[PDB]
């Protein structure tokens, strides 16, 4: 049988400071006991001041992240290059994520 | 008068588009004929190339439906085309569906059909041709089956289509009346070839070289057009004798 | 009367009103010619210069389907875009199910089938071009033109648009001067000539040539542009013929 | 590339006639004659084979069409129209009633589903009625001998004789004159090919002439032998000869 | 399918298939809606052009939406039916999903949605239907009386009329309805609802018909007798 | 005549009525200006206003980063063509990885208003667009009409008035086009082209409307106290 | 949704309908009507799967309401049946088939008859002179094979009933926390809230 | 006949121009915008003094930020305001804020040329569409059946349109308060309007960022009304 | 394209008329009389023929009187493949409802949904309405015997006595005149070929042009009887009243 998920590893890590905030990733991507890469980027510069990295199986992972990366070019489109709020754009992405329910995105989601 | 527009009757019970559409077969300016021998049918039909920088080869009005059809159309290319196409298609799905050759006249009355719900069917145009299908089939033998922008149809002992149709059926059934036979009482389909362009030089009184014509023959499990050379060759013949 | 005002309908005569008024679109646009020669064919057109603004070889009006078969047309520019759409869709799929790429008589037919279903119903408009059309398959070279109609033949020398009286007299010269045949790289200079000479009918605004061609020896049997030295030894010899 | 035709074609005018209907009629006036008879133990149903040229071979153009074994059909008005009618009750015979029940359905029902696809095409989008009146001859086990006309409305009538098309007026009434309730078949025949001779101009024999009975079972006919039940068609079509020798009794 | 845009704006802005319709609202027979401080009456007219009619079995010209709610109407008979269809559908699907009746307000709302559609939807006509909505909220002793038209406009009215002569019969009711202090009983409002029907009517009992509803699901048709005694009353009245 | 009730029907002389009338909203909308040099291209747009209290009707459009439009005509069709371009523009950039190129932008447009040309029902788009953009071969201008007819070009203008434009510009046109590393100028010369098609109004503040794309210029609108520069 | 019975007597019929709602280890209710009145003499009690009971007896009561107002008359209780049966035949062989058993308590008022009809989710009908859904029947049928009479008053049916719920208080494993029961006569349908 | 979307020569669509016929025809809406706040004021216009006038409802809530004021085919406006609501509650669910006043009114202006041979004809009514948010502030927008909107500093539609903007020219400024603006609006109302202006013929409205969108009470509306008899009394 | 023929049959005229409603009616007027008789013991359904010829077959033949179910009829005024068309609908409809509630048809359900049919055809779909008024007689257990009528609008009444078809002006005024309420079945009778005699355009009454029925409650032990008459129970019914 046709098994469309996999593991490609890795992990990430968000920090919230007074005026700042950092989100950090390792570059490793794998497959069981293959390193598939050293250096394959995880964490992405999504514009408007948003940093994101969907860990987890990095096809669905890249899939994300280009359809929120999409999702911020369509908001400046649609309302005036008004800039997106993390807030905002936290919400959108769950409407992303809930989007595919029956059949999931398989990622660990930080921004 | 919006009547005379689409496919509705007029107040004398007539449908003045298919009448129209009649008129469309004779645009071309072009004859044909044809007629059966024991073994064969043949087809004529004039070749008219007016303009030099035409490719000849490519100028017909002749279709090679399946191996055993052949059909000549009366009408503009364009219609006859689409017929053409329709036809082909429409034997090749017989064969599959029924697992035997599609006879001439099964598919002129299919294709006859087809021309019936343009008759009664207001988006649809009638095609401005007439459709003159002709093999010699394995249960009926040689036969000429023809179709209309009317969807009428009917077998055939022989037949012409065109402008000067008349002038050549009148010369046909005078023929006929003196041999008292359904058919040209000839063992090989090279004289009735000859026998058809006869008829058609004596009818519309006028020669013809190996350009003017186009000719279709019709066997037992195959349909083929003659060449130019082949022309000639029959050509010589009628000269001879 | 109001025959001429659906398209589909016949006249009394027979005819499709529509579809011959399409034909005036086609008489009203610009001079496109073709011309088979001994292992390919060459296609020309006549780009009128509207203004000095126009970016010089931009503009490019003749274009290509599969790699093997080009096409050219005169009338509305839109329609004939449509058509080569179309023409591109039919051979993909010729080529999809059957592997070899489509002969150009089989794909004259694909395209004289489309333009004839569009003086089927009077919910479409006919085609508002004349297109010419060829290039080389496993049978040689052959050219072709296509009518708003549906109607289309195979031709040794074809044009249409603004000029085509003047361009069918020159074409009809070359087929009794070379019953043996024309060459690939002698087509391109008469394909200059020709269109240089109809340009006598578009005479008030100056012009730009544009030509292409289909050879077995010259380009492979694929469909190419006649670029650079090629073409200005092609402007040079129409230049030199008109003084 | 689309069927807009989504409208009726017919409609009621301000006097209350639905025009194409009338207009469908006065087509089924131009064609040529045809006419039905039905005795005690058969029906005749008879017309014209008019040839529309003498090269074409009339044999091949069958004015008279078997529906089923037990029924059958004749016609005036236009022949194409005709064509696709005889398709279509053919198959709606297996479909709407064979393939349900096992039988072949009484001719009244299968008139009532041809009369049904003719008022279709009087009412539904971007259609014309159809251009022919058809006379319908049958036989069943329940109902017995029947003989029904069916004009471009889809209006249906059952006839003891009648007459459609050119000359029908004057047909009418020399089948009113001869006409009884004890007339056998070979009497209906006779009366048929009397009748039809009038309406007709030029030759009258058994090549110009088609004619055909729904009368006894022909299990001659039938193709096979082994199932008692099965005792064959009553539809049977007269040949070119056994025309020509009721005419010599004439 | 048949798509054919039948309402469309003419060169001065109006929307002839709209106006046409009310013109069959016109036509129809007068329908009248009166409500007292406690009360409304529904009111409309028979036409006796048609007599030998079995009036057991013959549609009544008011209708029940609900349990609390009344249709009565003005303009085709044929064409009230779908929207009375579509209005008692509609009652239901609110209890089923809100666990509460509609207000007249809402199912007002929705049939004049309804109605508004059919004047910008492709292959359809208007409804040549005026109609008067009448009943009480669910716990709720205000009057209540809205009116709908076909181009999908509504409102609610003190009293109002619709129909063949409802100019004459509005007419009667602005002189004679006072908003200060509307008719306090039952009685009273009858009397004033068979009072405007007797200005356009021009015959007896049998060609006016009258519903009463009251607060909390309680509505009645009153008979040929119960009405006639009323028309007895108002004309012994009047000579004087 | 009898030849302009639907754009299925061709007149007797081979026209499109219905078409030729969607060209005729154009030369009723407010003038906008085309230019450009080998490293940049310019936009420049007069914006109109309905009255003195109203705002002034939006002229410029962005597509994507390297490729915008401006208008002239109904702008509601312009708004269905310019996010046509957006997604195509779009779809190029997430399947590819490819900025689309600017010839093929107009190919695109081309054929999306054919198609309500040659079929029933539909109508043709009611307005005329100036598509600016740098990709993979420079600078570009392009010039599309609702008849489907586009057109590369060194400069234009289209709208009311616009014939004065671009004479200036036919004149100009050996000045501009060397204009190179140097925004402003272009810009200047723009300014200027668009200043021939005015008649009684002058340039003000809340009047212009500017865009510019080039090498390292991302396509970016200027409006409001940003044009009073080039006032 | 666990016990329901219905019993048919001379004049009324009566359904008693336990109040447990249980969810896996918590009893979430216990006084749960698992009943609705679809016309004025018309009472439908229900049993099955959680979410569908509900859903499925709204529907129907919608349904009937709807043909009440559009007819301003009222279904006899056989005709009711027949719809709920048919909706049921219908909904087994769907994706999704409604998990609902169902008995129909109505008064006849044309025939002047109580009249009780037990169907199951397959859309299986049978008139009864008293009938149960689930494991219910297994204790109470032979009970009232025994005490049960057809021309017994409304009074001497409630007794017969009280004996068929202390026997499965005594014998059933599940705490069913009581029955509301409910009479449906020719004055309508009403509550008996002592029990 | 003829094509529903059809060009006229001089390049307009009939169907649409004809649209803005029919809301000549409607009751007069008038909008001023302010630094305070904005102001939408409603003439009712009943046909009988039996209809019951507060049931007239010509101005309506979008969501809390954005109000709305009509003038033409009011039916045709129901469909307008119920896509405007759920294209509000929309955004809200799928951002977590507030929809900007000028994306709202684009998404209305969406549905305008959405029709053909989709709904059959154009909508025959015209809005004001006033709300607030904290990008561009206080905004007021004229939403046509054309599909175009524009914005306004102060804006009439219908009936007494043209003579209201004329006087809406000479008398708004930048620095008007939110009491001026309902004043004037008042006022020119009671100028068109064919019958005298009192709380139960006319209506008004505002949005403000504290408030939000609120329609005022007859009791309000009468004092404003008074308050306006004695200022142009004053001189 | 294709609007340029279209007839637009689902629109008001400026008086607010349905042309093609109107029309239909028009063309039923001409169509031959029907009339239903309703009294206390029973329903009276009589009609006359329009195409007398004397070859036509009689006993097999039905252009006017069909049966829709075992308690309600209809009689046919207008064009009969139309009418067939919604016969056969009604005839389903009546085993839907059987069907699902295991109780026959109420005949205002049925008349209803036939009248909605014939409503829809009216304001959308753009064909053209069915040319056909009927006479529904019928009987159900709630309002006994019922006599409806329905035309190409969609509008039904219930009525004591009615015709349609030719000469209805005339026939109501002569049913107006001798109906009374406690009327029976054998005076109806009479009553509605007595009707038909004097409003007929042809010289004589006779049973070769009559299709004759009645709905009974005297069947064996209070059942209702539907008797479709043949041609000889006509033509004694003929001398039994004093007509030939
Ligand atoms: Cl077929
Ligand atoms: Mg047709």
């Amino acid at each position: 049988q046709f098994n469309p998920y996999g593991d490609n590893g890795g992990t990430i890590l968000g920090i919230a400071g007074e005026d700042f905030a950092v989100l950090a990733g390792d570059t490793r991507n794998i497959t069981d006991y293959s390193i598939n890469s050293r250096y394959e980027p995880k964490v992405f510069d999504c514009g408007d001041n948003i940093v994101m990295s969907a860990n987890g199986f990095a096809a669905d992972g890249d899939a994300l992240v280009k359809r929120f990366k999409n999702s911020v070019k369509w908001y400046h489109f649609d309302h005036n290059d008004k800039k997106l709020s993390i807030n905002s754009a936290a919400r959108n992405i769950q409407h992303l994520l809930y989007g595919k329910r029956f059949f999931p995105y398989y990622v660990h989601t930080i921004i | 008068g919006y009547d005379r527009h689409i496919t509705i009757f007029s107040p004398e019970g007539r449908l003045y588009q298919v009448e129209y559409a009649f008129k469309a077969t004779n645009q071309t300016n072009i004859n044909s004929l044809a007629v059966r021998g024991k073994d064969c049918t043949v087809v004529i039909s004039q070749k008219k190339v007016p303009d030099k920088l035409l490719d000849p080869t490519t100028v017909s009005y002749i279709f090679c439906i399946s191996r055993t059809i052949g059909m000549v159309v009366n009408g503009p290319i364009p219609d006859a085309r689409n017929a053409a196409l329709r036809a082909k298609a429409e034997a090749a799905e017989f064969r599959y569906k029924y697992g035997y050759d599609m006879p001439c006249d099964v598919l002129a009355k299919r294709m006859a059909n087809l021309s019936q719900i343009y008759t009664q069917r207001a988006y649809m145009r009638p095609l401005g041709v007439i459709l003159t299908f002709v093999s010699v089939d394995e249960e009926l033998g040689p036969s000429i089956y023809k179709t209309d922008p009317a969807g009428y149809y009917v077998g055939y002992k022989a037949t012409a289509t065109g402008p000067k149709q008349q002038e050549i059926t009148t010369n046909l059934e005078n023929h006929f009346k003196k041999s008292k036979i359904d058919h040209i009482n000839e063992e090989s389909w090279e004289k009735v070839v000859e026998f058809a362009i006869t008829h058609m030089i004596d009818a519309l009184g006028t020669e013809f070289s190996k350009n003017d014509l186009e000719v279709g023959v019709a066997t037992k499990d195959k349909f083929f057009t003659l060449s130019a050379e082949n022309i000639e060759e029959r050509l010589v013949a009628i000269a001879e004798q | 009367t109001g025959y001429d005002l659906s398209n589909s309908v016949f006249s009394p005569d027979g005819r499709n009103f529509q579809v011959e008024y399409a034909v005036k679109a086609v008489e009203n646009g610009t001079t496109s010619i073709g011309i088979k020669c001994n292992d390919g064919v060459v296609f020309a057109v006549e780009k009128l210069i509207t203004s000095k603004l126009l970016v010089p070889q931009k503009n490019v009006k003749i274009q290509v389907v599969d790699r093997h078969i080009g096409c050219v047309y005169s009338g509305l520019i839109p329609d004939g875009r449509h058509l080569v759409n179309r023409g591109r869709e039919e051979a993909a799929s010729f080529k999809k199910l059957y592997k070899t790429p489509i002969p150009i008589p089989a794909f004259a037919d694909r395209l004289g089938q489309y333009v004839q279903a569009h003086t089927l119903y009077n919910s479409v408009r006919p085609f508002g071009v004349s297109t010419i059309f060829g290039g080389v398959d496993k049978n040689g070279a052959h050219l072709y033109m296509l009518e708003p109609s549906g109607s289309y033949w195979g031709y040794k020398g074809a044009a249409t648009g603004k000029g085509r009286q003047s361009a069918k007299a020159e074409l009809e010269k070359l087929v009794d001067h070379h019953p043996e045949g024309l060459s690939a790289r002698e087509a391109v200079k008469q394909a200059a000539k020709i269109i240089y000479l109809a340009h006598e009918d578009n005479k008030e605004k100056d012009f730009e040539l544009e030509i292409s061609w289909c050879s077995l020896s010259e380009t492979n049997g694929l469909h190419k542009f006649v670029k650079g030295d090629l073409l200005q030894e092609a402007i040079d010899f129409a230049q030199k013929e008109i003084n | 590339m689309t069927d807009r035709y989504s409208f009726s074609l017919t409609t009621f005018s301000p006097s209350g006639k639905l025009g194409q209907i009338d207009y469908a009629l006065t087509a089924v006036k131009q064609g040529v004659t045809s006419l039905g008879i039905k005795a005690t133990n058969g029906v005749v149903i008879a017309t014209e084979k008019k040839s529309s040229s003498p090269l074409a071979m009339s044999e091949t153009l069958s004015k008279v069409s078997l529906l089923t074994p037990d029924i059958g059909a004749v016609y005036s008005g236009m022949g194409p129209d005709y064509r696709v009618l005889v398709d279509k009750s053919r198959k709606v015979a297996h479909t709407s009633y064979k393939r349900i029940y096992g039988e072949y359905p009484p001719t009244k029902l299968l008139v009532s589903e041809v009369a049904k696809i003719m008022q279709e095409a009087t009412q539904s989008g971007g259609v014309r009625p159809f251009g022919v009146s058809l006379l319908i001859a049958g036989h069943d086990e329940f109902n017995g001998f029947s003989l029904y006309q069916v004009d471009p409305s889809g209006s249906y009538f059952p006839w003891k004789a009648t007459a459609i098309g050119k000359g029908s007026v004057a047909a009418k009434t020399f089948l009113e004159k001869r006409w009884n309730d004890e007339l056998e078949l070979e009497d209906a025949i006779h009366i048929a090919l009397l009748t039809l001779k009038e309406s007709v101009e030029g030759e009258f024999n058994g090549d110009t002439i088609e004619l055909a009975i729904i009368g006894d079972e022909n299990p001659d006919l039938l193709g096979y032998t082994g199932i008692p039940t099965d005792k064959g068609p009553r539809f049977r079509k007269l040949t070119s000869q056994e025309i020509n020798d009721r005419l010599e009794a004439l | 399918g048949y798509d054919r845009a039948l309402s469309i704006f003419s060169p001065d802005g109006h929307i002839f298939q709209v106006e046409y319709a009310l013109e069959a609202v016109k036509r129809g027979t007068c329908a009248v809606g009166v409500k007292g401080k406690n009360c409304v009456v529904l009111g409309c007219e028979r036409r006796s052009t048609l007599k030998l009619q079995d009036t057991r079995i013959t549609p009544s010209k008011v209708s029940k939406i609900d349990s609390h709610v009344v249709l009565s109407f003005s303009g085709l008979n044929a064409d009230s039916r779908i929207l009375i269809e579509k209005a008692r559908v509609e009652a239901q699907s609110h209890r089923l999903t809100l666990e509460d009746p509609v207000t007249v307000e809402y199912l007002t709302r929705y049939v004049a949605g309804v109605q508004q559609r059919y004047t910008q939807s492709g292959g359809v006509r208007p409804f040549g239907v005026s109609t008067l909505i009448a009943g009480f909220d669910p716990r709720d002793d205000e009057p209540k009386l809205y009116q709908t038209e076909p181009s999908g406009i509504y409102s609610s009215w003190s009293a109002q009329t619709i129909g063949r002569n409802s100019k004459t019969v509005r007419e009667f009711l602005e002189k004679n309805y006072d908003r200060k202090e509307p008719p306090a009983t039952v009685e009273e409002c009858v009397k004033l609802t068979v009072r405007s029907l007797l200005e356009v009517v021009q015959t007896g009992a049998k060609n006016i018909e009258i519903t009463v509803v009251k607060p909390d699901s309680d509505i009645v048709a009153l008979s040929s007798e119960e009405i006639n005694q009323y028309v007895t009353q108002i004309e012994q009245e009047k000579q004087e | 005549n009898n030849y302009d009730g639907d754009t299925v029907t061709f007149s007797p002389t081979g026209r499109l009525f219905q078409v030729e009338y969607a060209l005729e909203a154009i030369k009723q909308g407010s003038v906008t200006v085309g230019l450009r040099s080998n490293t940049h291209a310019v936009l420049v747009a007069l914006k109109r206003n309905a009255d003195e209290l109203s705002s002034y009707q939006k002229k410029i459009i962005k597509c994507d980063e390297h490729m915008g439009l401006s208008l002239a005509g109904l702008a509601p069709d312009a708004r269905v063509l310019s996010n046509y371009l957006r997604q195509q523009c779009n779809y190029s950039s997430l399947v590819f990885n490819r900025k689309l190129a600017v010839e093929r932008a107009g190919h695109l447009l081309c054929d999306k208003a054919q198609k309500n040309t040659q079929s029933y029902g539909g109508r043709p788009y009611g307005v005329g667009l100036l598509i600016i953009g740098y990709d993979k071969s420079g600078a570009h201008l392009l010039e599309f009409q609702p008849s489907g007819n586009v057109t590369e070009l060194y400069g234009t203008a289209i709208g009311a008035r616009s014939q004065g434009a671009k004479t200036y510009l036919e004149r100009t046109l050996d000045t501009f086009i060397k204009i190179d590393g140097n925004p402003d100028e272009l810009i200047k010369a723009g300014v200027e082209a668009i200043s021939q098609s005015l008649r009684d109004e002058s340039l003000t503040v809340d009047n212009l409307s500017i865009a510019i794309v080039g090498k390292d210029t991302p396509f970016t609108i200027y409006d409001g106290e940003a044009v009073a520069k080039y006032i | 949704m666990d016990i329901i019975l219905g019993i048919r007597v001379q004049d009324s019929v009566i359904l008693a309908s336990s109040k447990a709602v249980t969810r896996g280890i918590s009893v979430l209710k216990d006084s749960d009507d698992k009943t609705r009145q679809l016309s004025p003499h018309t009472l439908m009690s229900f049993a099955g799967e959680a979410g569908d009971t509900v859903q499925f007896a709204e529907y129907i009561q919608a349904n009937i309401q709807l043909y009440s107002i559009r007819e301003d008359y009222e279904l006899s209780p056989q005709a009711v049946s027949s719809f709920v049966r048919q909706e049921l035949a219908k909904s087994i062989r769907s994706r999704r088939p409604y998990q609902v058993n169902v008995l129909i308590g109505g008064y006849d008022k044309k025939k002047n008859k109580p009249e009780l009809y037990q169907i199951d989710y397959l859309g299986t009908k049978v008139e009864l002179p008293y009938g149960a859904h689930g494991y219910s029947g297994f204790y109470t049928f032979s009970l009232l094979d025994h005490h049960y009479r057809p021309d017994m008053t409304t009074e001497e049916g409630l007794d017969l009933l009280k004996l068929c719920v202390q026997e499965l208080e005594k014998r059933m494993p599940m705490d069913f926390k009581g029955v509301i029961v409910k009479i449906v006569d020719k004055d309508g349908i009403r509550q008996v809230d002592d029990f | 006949d003829r094509g529903v979307s059809t060009f006229s020569p001089e390049g307009r669509l009939f169907q649409v121009e004809y649209s803005l016929e029919a809301i000549k025809l409607g009751s007069t809406a008038i909008g001023i915008a302010t630094k305070e706040g904005v102001v939408l004021g409603v003439e009712k216009r009943a046909t009988s003094p039996l209809l019951e006038s507060d049931s007239i409802e010509k101005i309506v809530e979008i969501d809390r930020h954005i109000g709305c004021a009509m003038s033409g085919l009011t039916a045709d406006a129901r469909s307008m305001i119920e896509h405007a609501r759920t294209a509000a509650v929309t955004h809200n669910l799928y951002y977590d804020e507030d929809i900007n006043v000028e994306s709202l009114t684009q998404s209305v202006c969406d549905l305008a040329l959405r029709f053909g041979e989709l709904m059959s004809r154009p909508f025959g009514v015209a809005l004001l569409i006033a709300g607030h948010d904290a990008d561009d502030g206080y905004q007021l927008f004229h939403a046509e059946p054309s599909g175009t909107f524009y914005r306004y500093n102060a804006k009439a539609i219908g009936s007494g349109s043209e003579g209201a903007q004329a006087e809406l020219l000479n008398e708004w400024h930048s620095s008007l308060t939110l009491k001026e603006a309902e004043l004037l609006v008042l006022k020119i109302l009671k100028q068109v309007m064919e019958e005298k202006l009192d709380e139960n013929n006319a209506q008004l409205s505002c949005i403000t960022k504290q408030d939000g969108f609120k329609i005022y009470d007859n009791e309000k509306t009468a004092e404003l009304i008074k308050e306006l008899k004695e200022k142009e009394a004053a001189e | 394209g294709s609007r340029r023929y279209d007839s637009r049959t689902t629109i008001f005229s400026p008086e607010g008329r349905l042309y093609q409603v109107e029309y239909a009616l028009e063309s039923i007027s001409h169509a031959g009389t029907a009339i239903g008789i309703m009294a206390s013991d029973g329903i009276v359904l009589a009609a006359e023929r329009k195409v007398t010829s004397t070859l036509l077959e009689q006993d097999t033949s039905t252009e006017k009187l069909y049966k829709l179910n075992d308690k309600i009829a209809v009689a046919v005024a207008g064009l009969t493949a139309d009418a067939e068309i919604l016969i056969n609908t009604a005839r389903i409809h009546a085993q839907n409802y059987l069907k699902t509630y295991n109780e026959d048809i109420p005949v205002e359900i049925l008349v209803r949904r036939l009248s909605d049919i014939k409503q829809g055809y009216t304001q959308h779909g753009g064909l053209r309405p069915f040319g056909v008024s009927f006479i529904y007689a019928g009987y159900d257990d709630r309002y006994g015997y019922q006599l409806y009528t329905s035309n190409p609008s969609g509008n039904y009444t219930g009525w004591k006595a009615i015709s349609v078809g030719a000469n209805t002006s005339a026939a109501q005024t002569l049913l107006q005149m001798d109906y009374k309420d406690d009327m029976k079945v054998d005076d109806a009778i009479e009553l509605a070929l007595k009707t038909l005699s004097k409003t007929t355009d042809s010289s004589a009454l006779t049973y070769d042009r009559l299709e004759f029925a009645t709905i009974r409650k005297g069947a064996n032990d209070g059942e209702v009887y539907q008797k479709i008459f043949k041609p000889q129970e006509i033509k004694d019914i003929l001398v039994k009243t004093g007509i030939t």
